[PDB]
C-alpha cells in the first residue's frame, strides 16, 4: 500500500 | 465516512452484481486525493490509486469479471461490478475509501441458485 502495482493486504498493508 | 446502502446482497448464480460503497464528494471528484481498495478474504479485487489501476495485481479468480465503475465513482459511489457471479464469489467483501480521510465497510455476499 499504496503502490497500485504491488499486492496489498487488509488494511493498508503490503501483501 | 464510508457508508453502504446495504451490507448484505443475495445474488443469483450467473447474474451480474454491483456492490456499492459510498463516500462524500463535493462539486467534483479529485482523483489526486482518492484511493479505493476492494478485497475479499485475502483476494485483491481493486487497488485504485489516484486514477491508476494495474490488472496484474487482480486476483486470478476475478479476472475479466470485476471492475470499479468509473461513472459511479465520479458521484461518490465506488461501485464494484462483478459479472457472471459464481458460487465461489460468496463471502465478505471489504471496501476501503481514502478521500479526505480513510474509512471502510464490510459487505456480505450470498449466492443463490434458484430453481
Amino acid at each position: 500500500y499504496a503502490n497500485p502495482a504491488l499486492p496489498w493486504a487488509w488494511x493498508x498493508l503490503c501483501g | 465516512t464510508v457508508t453502504v446502502p446495504k451490507d448484505l446482497y443475495v445474488v443469483e448464480y450467473g447474474s451480474n452484481m454491483t456492490i456499492e460503497c459510498k463516500f462524500p464528494v463535493e462539486k467534483q471528484l479529485d482523483l489526486a486525493a482518492l484511493i479505493v481498495y476492494w478485497e475479499m478474504e485475502d483476494k485483491n479485487i481493486i487497488q485504485f490509486v489516484h486514477g491508476e489501476e494495474d490488472l496484474k495485481v487482480q486476483h486470478s479468480s476475478y479476472r475479466q469479471r470485476a471492475r470499479l465503475l468509473k461513472d459511479q465513482l465520479s458521484l461518490g459511489n465506488a461501485a464494484l461490478q462483478i459479472t457472471d457471479v459464481k458460487l465461489q464469489d460468496a463471502g465478505v467483501y471489504r471496501c476501503m475509501i481514502s478521500y479526505g480521510g480513510a474509512d471502510y465497510k464490510r459487505i456480505t455476499v450470498k449466492v443463490n441458485a434458484p430453481y
